[PDB]
């Protein structure tokens, strides 16, 4: 059982573990699928936002959120940290540019972020952020894709799923995604990887993309997507 | 060790002894009082073994003035030969390193006795729950193998869910008394059905009264539909009276 | 909730807060403490249990008044009726000197409500095991009564009680009617009601103190005069 | 806290469930559900309405008083569904932070950033031990400058997304429905039609045709931008419109 | 009808039923775990003794020293937590040397005391009792003073006292040989 | 525990089954944990003894002398009773002690020791001033009776008690302090000389266990509680076992009145000091 | 049976609304000794039975001028409120150049000993304090109970065997306001010596007595210094 | 006196907007809402890194509404990059108050 | 054993603090990495257990990290602990440097650093951290040196050492294949190829298992760089060609 272990979060359980990150990264589990492929040309942030009822308006949260001109994420788990944590990530970025006139390359920014999370994650008195990171972005001619953790830790990754039958989006990823693949196809295969790890029927407003390129991070209106899931099917 | 109140201890041949397994507060412990109380099982003799910790009182049950002055120890057995039921009763905290020597001896003497199930009222942890146990229902039970099969597929059949195995453990949060002693009977290979509710410390009445619902969905040793009668003694459950000067 | 009432930061399983209900039953541990609303005012009373002959004649009173023209009759832990008192004085005073007009008698029940509130919020502190209810008369603001609970909710009433038998003294008001007579009159209603709902088996004995607020003081609050006073109890004293 | 971290998955809103469940929040719902009244938010063409059903439990309680619509800015208008205290308490955290935003700012705040700040709020006191959630449901409505009619549902676990038409309280998920149904069959809700839904749809989850005093009608309209209850009269005069068609 | 566990003896501010601590009487009884000091005051003077125990016979007596100096004409014996009658000692004398600074004069043997137990009074500064009792012996301009300090934190006048390990027995012989009128040697 | 901010923390348990499980998980103890376990429960034993030689009867005092009658006293009160108004009625020879020790109690003022009149032999009286342990209760009545009864003798406990402990429908501030309650065994057909407790009244501790040792053996025994306000060897406290010495316990083994009261002041007065934590 | 789990914490409500550690402190303050306290049209007095070898302890103690106290409880919890009481009137004599009204000072007191019962990490003074005093109105006799609620009382007594005296006091409740200070002492010796067994008598050094007067500023009399009132106390 | 005339209104700015607010809030709302807000703030700070390394303080900044806020205490000297550090144990001392 | 581990600031009856060993057996679960000091230089052989088929390689090293110009580490524990572990290490260089403007040697920062995990592990409601450091580096005191520290502060001097998973064997073997004062950079690289092949038996070296860097003194400079993939893998061929020659030679 080793229960008085599963409950505290600054406890080592006797074989080693933090059973409360664990859990943390259970919620990010059990959290609405997210795709992100980074291609050639640039990147994808294509995610099953849970936005399908009519009643919910579309010019509300939006599961892709820019953090820079260049640099975009999405999320998989709690909305409300996923906000916060943006705001902070706005916050570094900004400090970033005014210390450096420089934007923020996307792997300083995710190390800001992920040593936010691990500050909450180390003391007791709070709960590790039940919310993963997918930060995408753009800098020195290259594509970027990061994955950030509640336990603080961040990893570099060309192709990766989240949320719910995130194990099986990643190996389709695994079957489709091309090292040479580029953009504007990419975002098919985003597409496909969310439709094998969808619930219901695939449609514009079941969905929020986002890409990254030369130009920069954008959200992708429900225009874009719609074509992009006709061209799909 | 079971000593009668008489001279000879009437025999408890083809009977089921009712255990109340010491557990988080006293929810075993308190259904078997109200089992006491409505059958009206009278006291055949104590089974006394220093593994409780003393007490005296009164009858806890005592109806007439006549009964009131009955003295009562922690460990009382009773039985009802209408129903062949026997009712062992503790009224006391357990000590230290003496739980399953109790487990031990109690097992013996139904062993000896002739009592074939030794159904034991129990309660485990509401908490160190898992989501699945938090949703699904506090009542749990525990057959042991020598348990025979028209019971289980009775119980199967009333849809029973059974404590959760943690090869696996008989893991029993906050029983103590019970775990062990579902061992060792499993070990002396006699027939018990170790019925608990997961429940947390403070009013545990109506937990007492849920698990002998829980029973009696089985056993049936009440009409099954105010209708269990509870003990004269349960008063004062919360201590004496506020003071004056307060409130 | 057995393991959801030690705190009361913590919700149970149907989303209940158990450690403010135990504070409203604290209030209802102690003795009745009614308040009738007229068209000229309020009217205050209390079953006030005499605990000894000793204490001198005032001791632990319960009809406050936080103001020159607001009441207060509490029913409850006395300590924290007390402390909800002071914290009204000083929020009417410093409404008084910054506004520069009494604290109307709406505002000074929900800032004492809300501070209630945020005493039953946080699992420093507990929440306040007293209830009491304001009550004030201005020729502009006119007959007013509000009462405040543990879980700090200020709820206007046309008259109300707290307290061991408040809903006995509940439907006794539900019973009378209070918006066609004056406060002389509503006197005696509140007095017969306090004996109506006490129980002399069970409490030896009682003092029932009464108080008022209307345009027959002025717009203040003060204690009912003897006369009156002994009137309204040979009232109660009749029926 | 200041007594710790409670005994349980469960117990404690710091502490993940097997899944990650802060059970806690869930809780909170629940005492939402407790408020025991149901409100129904719709957003129209013209006006942005808040409708819900107002409760006197007793003839001696004020029904002056007792309301569950409140006013934050000129601008915003509210209705709470869930424990009263802590529906006033939010009300007060929403007016303050509107008041901080325009001083800090210099113009009011709009709608979605009210219930943003508010969800920021819920959510820190969602991740610490000292403070829990409140159990009370915002419905913020109001006139944008870009969008115009705005309604925000606003929870406790901090989702401050906005709706085209909101429900909270007990019924939540059958005026959902009967919101959605009316929706799909879009007909250009005017301030009548936006007021007439409403309405109608309390009286049908709830099933019972309101009087004018058992329900509390709050607009918000282009041509009156500032948050505005409805009176008896004009309650009785629509619900008089809803019984004629 | 069922016995019961309850906890009250976990945390200095938490009552008994009856209204008891039972953390201060902890270390009331800690200091009788300690060795006696014999503390006497007559109209003659006052006079310190205790039991001082060496634990072998490498150690050396004169760091185990249980009487000290707090001022010139002020003494205490110590016995219980030694550590923790470090600061109580310390603060006394930190407060007789301020009131030699100021006033210029000699602190009673109660006012310094009484500053001792304020010292002492700050448990649940110390989050736990202190866990050691002294014998403030002082002849002040006032007279012979003996006093007593006590985990409860305040202190108490007396004139014949014996605290630590068979400190009940040191009591009754005391009481069995002194008198009022008896001298400092006697 | 709630050392810092987030420390989770656990409810006391009524039951202790949390400590018993602990105790019944010993399967995988080490020998060293073993071993000093052995030797916790060494210094937790009690020893009966004779201070001829300080050696152990080896033997209880029923089985080793005849009882006709043994009238015990737990708690400072009760000793103080029955060492002022019984021991001028006789000589009350020593006839052993025993020698336990727990967390609140000495080998001996927490003593245990037992006397015998000397001029009648079969009546026995013992001073329990100590405190003894649950573990050590029924070690001391195994020592004490032998686990074999008599059934011939009139077993008479006293033990004090704080009002506080009493419950009572009304405040437990609101009760004649100085009152004392009885427990008495199926064989004893005696007056009990005092109302009888309460129901949801229960005792514990050694008294308890010597009252449900007799009701098991079939001894007439009788257990009085003797509840309080103050435990400080008050004189109305051990004036309220007065009432015992009419009944037939301690009937024939008091001698006057006068006295036992003349010598109970100076017990009362010759006890030490609580140090300064009330007053 | 239940109340174990809400009876020791004093920021936790039981399931019958009630805190448990509250009642304890009052319990406290009973098992304490036995002090009485009244006063006449023109004094306040305060009587208190004391504790053999050693010195006893102060139970009477001058907090200020025209102020006095008597402990009933427990010594460290006593001292903080003294040490308070004797702060607040001193910085009022101070800046307000006003002898501190006692009635003012029961009510701060009140509220110091409220701060904790709802205060997390704190307990309850457990100590009832007898405070005498005079000015401005007379007399002031009052009693704080260790919950923080306090009364006014003509006559009081605090402390264990204390209900006796009280209900000798309530014997002459009346009386008290037309007595000189000497009967008025005497009559607080008798309510003293109610508590003590009826073979004890009062003696000289089981006996402190604080008296604030009109004219009289209070003062704690010793063994000696009671003599006079016991020499011609009836017994 | 200080170094400079805004020394001091920069080293207490944060503690006078803080001053500022709950007097407007005491003034207006009544005594709950700085009471209700100190409570916040204290049980947010009560839970953070130890002072030798650099809080991230996030949760704190969303209940003060300045986490999508810049100025120059942010960019200018960074406490993160600190030139002078003391033992990790003697500054957990001073944070406690032994020191 | 279920007490005196809710805190890690509560003994146990025979003096252990749990919270701490199971910080270590935390250590224990994570990969293997060496360490062996040699007369060029010293190397830290450490094994990437990064074999995704979709992982970006966008970094300067997942196990190795460089301190200062002087200084470079490795990590065996939990990544986001050791970030924050290497990110002070880094910090703790450069103050040092900027007050006496020479670089700190390195037992002064393995000290500083295992100060900040012994302070995380002494004081209640912190977690100690759970990260284990290979530190390596030279200095003008001791010159080339290689220390290893854990996450209750204690830090001892090696020869060749190993932290992470298969420390206990991989230490064995490397005293069993290791002499004082002879070993070579060449020969420490070959031992720790070796040791790696002989514990890491999940699979086979394919070269992006395994992570080795290497420090050197050219021109009086601290030469910290990496083996490429070229050089892992001649070594993996060097090792595996020998192995091969000596099986034959046995028969």
């Amino acid at each position: 059982a080793e229960r008085g272990y599963s409950f505290s979060l600054t406890t080592f359980s006797p074989s080693g573990k933090l059973v409360q990150i664990e859990y943390a990264l259970a919620a990010v589990a059990g959290g609405a699928p997210s795709v992100g492929i980074k291609a050639a040309n640039g990147v994808v942030l294509a995610t099953e936002k849970k936005q399908k009822s009519i009643l919910y308006d579309e010019r509300s949260v939006h599961k892709v959120e820019p953090i820079t001109k260049h640099i975009g994420l999405v999320y998989s788990g709690m909305g409300p940290d996923y906000r916060v944590l943006v705001h902070r990530a706005r916050k570094l970025a900004q400090q970033y540019y005014l210390v450096y006139q420089e934007p923020i390359p996307t792997a300083q920014l995710v190390q800001r972020v992920a040593s936010v999370m691990q500050e909450y994650t180390q003391s007791g008195g709070v709960r590790p952020f039940g919310v993963s990171l997918l930060i995408c972005g753009w800098n020195e001619g290259r594509p970027y894709l990061f994955q950030s953790d509640p336990s603080g830790a961040y990893f570099a990754w060309k192709a990766t799923a989240m949320g719910k039958n995130y194990v099986n989006g990643k190996t389709f990823l695994e079957k489709r995604y091309n090292e040479d693949l580029e953009l504007e196809d990419a975002i098919h295969t985003a597409i496909l990887t969310l439709k094998e790890s969808f619930e219901g029927q695939m449609t514009e407003d079941n969905i929020e993309v986002g890409i990254c390129n030369e130009a920069g991070f954008r959200r992708l209106t429900p225009t874009e997507v719609k074509d992009y899931l006709a061209a799909i099917a | 060790m079971f000593v009668p109140c008489g001279e000879s201890a009437p025999d408890l041949a083809g009977f089921t002894l009712l255990m109340p397994a010491v557990s988080v507060g006293n929810v075993g412990q308190l259904a078997m009082d109200l089992i006491i109380s409505t059958l009206n099982m009278s006291k055949i003799g104590y089974f006394y073994t220093d593994c409780l910790v003393p007490m005296v009182g009164n009858n806890p049950y005592a109806t007439t003035e006549g009964n009131s002055t009955e003295l009562s120890i922690n460990a009382e057995v009773y039985s009802l030969p209408s129903r062949k039921l026997v009712a062992l009763q503790l009224r006391s905290i357990f000590i230290k390193y003496k739980s399953k020597p109790f487990c031990e001896k109690l097992l013996s003497w139904v062993k000896s006795s002739g009592c074939a199930r030794v159904i034991v009222l129990s309660s485990s942890h509401s908490y160190q729950r898992n989501d699945l146990q938090l949703r699904s229902t506090p009542f749990r039970y525990l057959l042991t193998p020598s348990m025979q099969k028209s019971v289980q597929n009775k119980i199967k059949s009333l849809n029973w869910e059974e404590m959760e195995k943690s090869e696996f453990c008989i893991r029993i949060p906050g029983g103590g008394i019970t775990k062990t002693l579902y061992d060792e009977s499993c070990s002396k290979e006699i027939q018990m059905a170790v019925l608990l509710k997961f429940v947390s410390e403070g009013d545990n009445i109506p937990d007492a009264l849920g698990l002998v619902e829980y029973l009696n969905e089985w056993l049936q040793i009440l009409k099954p539909l105010s209708r269990w009668k509870i003990p004269s003694s349960w008063r004062l459950l919360f201590g004496s009276g506020l003071p004056p000067a307060l409130f | 909730g057995t393991g959801y009432d030690l705190s009361a930061s913590t919700f149970s399983p149907d989303g209940r807060v158990f450690q403010v209900e135990y504070a409203m039953k604290a209030v209802e541990n102690s003795s009745t403490a009614i308040g009738i609303r007229c068209k000229d005012g309020v009217v205050f009373g209390v079953e006030k249990l005499v605990l000894s002959k000793l204490y001198e004649e005032g001791s632990n009173k319960r009809l406050f008044n936080v103001d020159r023209h607001v009441g207060m009759a509490v029913a409850g832990l006395l300590a924290d009726a007390r402390s909800l008192a002071d914290i009204a004085r000083e929020e009417a005073s410093n409404f008084r000197s910054n506004f520069g007009y009494n604290i109307p008698l709406k505002h000074l029940a929900d800032r004492v409500a809300m501070y209630v509130h945020a005493y039953t919020l946080y699992s420093a502190v507990r929440p306040f095991g007293c209830s009491f209810m304001l009550g004030s008369y201005s020729v502009n603001d006119g007959a007013q009564l509000y009462m405040i609970d543990p879980s700090g909710v200020s709820y206007g009433y046309w008259g109300c009680a707290i307290g061991k038998a408040r809903q006995a003294a509940k439907t006794e008001i539900e019973k009378l009617q209070m918006k066609e007579m004056t406060c002389r009159d509503i006197v005696k209603e509140v007095a017969k009601i306090i004996y109506i709902v006490h129980d002399e088996v069970k409490d030896k004995a009682f003092e029932l103190e009464l108080s008022w607020v209307g345009e027959l003081t002025n717009g203040r609050h003060e204690i009912v005069p003897k006369d009156i006073r002994e009137e309204a109890e040979k009232y109660a004293k009749e029926s | 806290m200041s007594r710790g971290s409670s005994a349980g998955f469960d117990r404690h809103i710091t502490i993940f469930s097997p899944e990650g469940r802060l059970y806690q929040v869930e809780y909170a719902f629940k005492a939402i559900n407790q408020g025991g009244l149901t409100s129904v938010a719709v957003r129209g063409k013209d006006c942005a309405v808040i409708v819900t059903q107002k409760k006197v439990p007793d003839k001696l309680l004020d029904s002056s008083t007792v309301t569950h619509l409140f006013k934050i800015t000129e601008n915003i208008g509210c209705v709470m569904t869930g424990m009263t205290a802590d529906s006033r308490s939010q009300v007060q955290r929403a007016r303050y932070e509107a008041a901080n935003w325009k001083y800090k700012y210099g113009y009011e705040i709009p709608v979605d950033m009210l219930c943003k700040r508010i969800a920021d709020i819920s959510q820190v006191y969602t991740q610490n031990a000292e403070m829990r959630p409140l159990g009370c449901c915002m419905i913020l409505i109001g006139i944008d400058e870009e969008q115009g009619p705005q309604v925000y549902k606003c929870d406790p676990a901090g989702y401050y997304c906005g709706f085209k038409a909101t429900a909270a309280g007990v019924k939540q998920t059958e005026s959902t429905s009967f919101l959605e149904k009316k929706v799909k069959k879009k007909f250009d809700w005017t301030f009548e039609q936006t007021v007439e839904t409403a309405i109608t749809c309390l009286s049908t989850v709830l099933s019972i045709d309101f009087k004018p005093s058992e329900i509390e009608v709050g607009v918000v309209t282009v041509e009156n931008p500032k948050f505005r209850i409805l009176t008896e009269a004009e309650i009785d005069a629509h619900l008089v419109a809803l019984a004629e068609r | 009808m069922f016995l019961t566990r309850s906890e009250y003896d976990r945390g200095v501010n938490t009552f008994s039923p009856e209204g008891r601590l039972f953390q201060v009487e902890y270390a009331i009884e800690a200091i009788k775990l300690g060795s006696t000091a014999i503390g006497i005051q007559t109209s003659e003077g006052v006079c310190l003794a205790v039991e001082k125990r060496i634990t072998s016979p490498l150690m050396e007596p004169s760091s185990i020293e249980k009487i000290v100096e707090i001022d010139a004409h002020i003494g205490c014996a110590m016995s219980g937590l030694i550590a923790d009658a470090k600061t109580l000692i310390d603060k006394a004398r930190v407060e007789t040397q301020n009131h030699w600074f100021t006033y210029n004069e000699t602190m009673t043997v109660e006012s310094v005391t009484q500053a001792v137990s304020n010292l002492a009074l700050q448990f649940g500064a110390m989050s736990r009792p202190f866990g050691v009792a002294l014998l403030f012996g002082g002849v002040d301009e006032k007279g012979p003073q003996l006093f007593h300090m006590d985990p409860s934190g305040t202190f108490v006048q007396c004139d014949a006292r014996a605290i630590g390990s068979a400190s009940e027995g040191a009591q009754s012989s005391l009481q069995e040989v002194y008198h009022k009128s008896m001298t400092l040697k006697e | 525990a709630a050392t810092f901010f987030g420390e989770v923390v656990k409810a006391p348990c009524r039951a202790g089954t949390e400590d018993e499980e602990e105790e019944e998980e010993g399967r995988r103890e080490t020998p060293e944990d073993r071993e000093v376990r052995l030797q916790l429960a060494r210094k937790r034993e009690v020893r009966l003894l004779r201070r001829q030689t300080k050696t152990s009867l080896e033997v209880s005092l029923l089985e080793k002398y005849p009882c006709s009658k043994f009238i015990i006293a737990i708690g400072n009160n009760a000793v103080a009773f029955l060492s002022s108004f019984v021991m001028n009625s006789g000589v009350w020879e020593e006839v052993g002690c025993a020698k336990l020790w727990n967390e609140w109690c000495r080998t001996t003022e927490a003593f245990c020791v037992f006397y015998h009149l000397k001029s009648n032999p079969s009546v026995f009286l013992c001073q329990c001033s100590c405190y003894v342990a649950e573990d050590q209760q029924y070690q001391w009545l195994e020592k004490v009776f032998g686990s074999c009864p008599r059934k011939n003798m009139q077993i008479t406990i006293l033990t004090c008690r704080h009002v506080t402990d009493y419950k009572t429908s009304e405040s437990t501030g609101s009760l004649p302090s100085p009152f004392l309650r009885a427990l008495k065994t199926q064989n004893f057909k005696d007056s009990a000389c005092c109302p009888l407790l309460e129901q949801p009244n229960i005792v514990h501790d050694l008294p308890a266990a010597v009252l449900s040792y007799c009701q098991v053996w079939k001894i007439p025994a009788i257990l009085y509680l003797c509840y309080t306000d103050v435990m400080k060897l008050d004189l109305i406290t051990v004036e309220a076992f007065k009432p015992i010495l009419s009944t037939r316990s301690l009937k024939g083994l008091v001698k006057n009145i006068p006295q036992s009261t003349e010598i109970l002041k100076k017990l009362m007065t010759t006890n030490e000091i609580q140090s300064n934590i009330y007053t | 049976m239940f109340r174990n789990q809400y009876d020791n914490d004093v920021t936790v409500w039981s399931p019958q609304g009630r805190i448990h550690q509250i009642e304890y402190a009052m319990e406290a303050v009973k098992q304490g000794s036995a002090t009485v306290g009244l006063k006449s049209k023109t004094h306040a007095v305060l009587v208190a039975l004391k504790r053999e070898l050693a010195a006893h302890q102060k139970k009477i103690l001058h907090v200020d001028n025209h102020i006095g106290i008597s402990i009933a409880g427990l010594t460290a919890d006593a001292r903080l409120l003294c040490n308070f009481m004797r702060q607040e009137c001193l910085d009022s004599r101070f800046v307000f150049d006003r002898p501190l009204p006692v009635s003012r000072l029961v009510s701060l007191i009140g509220s110091k000993t409220q701060i904790p019962t709802q205060r997390y990490g704190r307990r309850p003074y457990g100590v009832g304090l007898l405070i005498a005093g005079y000015d401005d109105m007379g007399p002031h006799i009052f009693q704080t109970c260790p919950s923080a609620n306090y009364f006014d009382c003509r006559a009081m007594s605090i402390g264990a065997r204390s209900q006796s005296a009280r209900t000798y006091l309530e014997r002459h409740m009346s009386e008290f306001m037309e007595c000189n200070l000497n009967e008025l002492v005497k009559h607080g010796l008798r309510a003293l010596r109610e508590t003590l067994p009826a073979e004890q008598d009062l003696t000289t050094k089981n006996v402190s007595i604080g008296i604030v007067g009109k004219d009289l500023e209070f003062t704690i009399y010793d063994d000696d210094d009671v003599s006079p009132f016991l020499e011609g106390l009836e017994e | 006196l200080p170094s400079h005339p805004l020394e001091l209104s920069e080293k207490n700015f944060q503690l006078n907007q803080d001053k500022m607010n709950f007097s407007t809030l005491r003034n207006i709302q009544g005594l709950f809402a700085p009471l209700k807000l100190q409570m916040e703030f204290k049980a947010v700070q009560q839970v953070q890194r130890l002072p030798f390394l650099s809080s991230s303080n996030l949760s704190l900044d969303v209940l003060r509404g300045n986490d999508e806020t810049i100025g120059f205490e942010d960019i200018l000297n960074d406490p993160s990059q600190s030139e002078v550090m003391g033992e990790p144990h003697l500054m957990v001392e001073y944070k406690l108050g032994l020191l | 054993s279920r007490r005196y581990d809710s805190r890690t600031t509560i003994f146990s009856p025979e003096g252990r603090l749990y919270q701490v060993e199971y910080a270590m057996e935390a250590i224990g679960h994570a990969g293997t990495c060496l360490g062996i000091l040699a007369n060029d230089g010293v190397l830290l052989a450490a094994e990437r257990r990064n074999i995704h088929k979709l992982l970006d390689e966008v970094f300067f090293s997942e196990k190795i990290y460089k301190l200062n110009e002087d200084m470079a580490c490795s990590v065996a524990g939990i990544t986001s602990d050791a970030n924050v572990l290497t990110n002070e290490l880094r910090l703790i260089a450069q103050r040092y440097l900027l007050q006496y403007q020479e670089p700190i040697p390195c037992e002064q920062l393995v000290t500083a650093l295992c100060d900040i995990k012994q302070a995380y592990t002494q004081f209640g409601g912190k977690r100690p951290f759970g990260v284990s450091l290979l530190y390596i580096g030279w200095d003008k005191h001791y010159g080339f040196q290689l220390y290893q520290s854990d996450p209750s502060g204690n830090y001892g001097g090696w020869k060749a050492t190993c932290i992470g998973n298969n420390s206990a064997a991989a230490v064995s073997m490397l005293k069993q294949d290791y002499k004082e004062g002879e070993m070579t950079l060449k020969s420490a690289l070959a031992l720790a190829i070796k040791v790696l092949n002989k514990t890491m038996d999940v699979s086979k070296l394919s070269a992006e298992k395994v992570e080795i860097a290497t420090l050197t003194r050219e021109n009086g400079k601290t030469v910290i760089r990496v083996l490429k993939q070229k050089e892992v893998e001649q070594l993996i061929k060097k090792h595996e060609e020998e192995e091969a020659k000596a099986e034959r030679e046995k028969k």
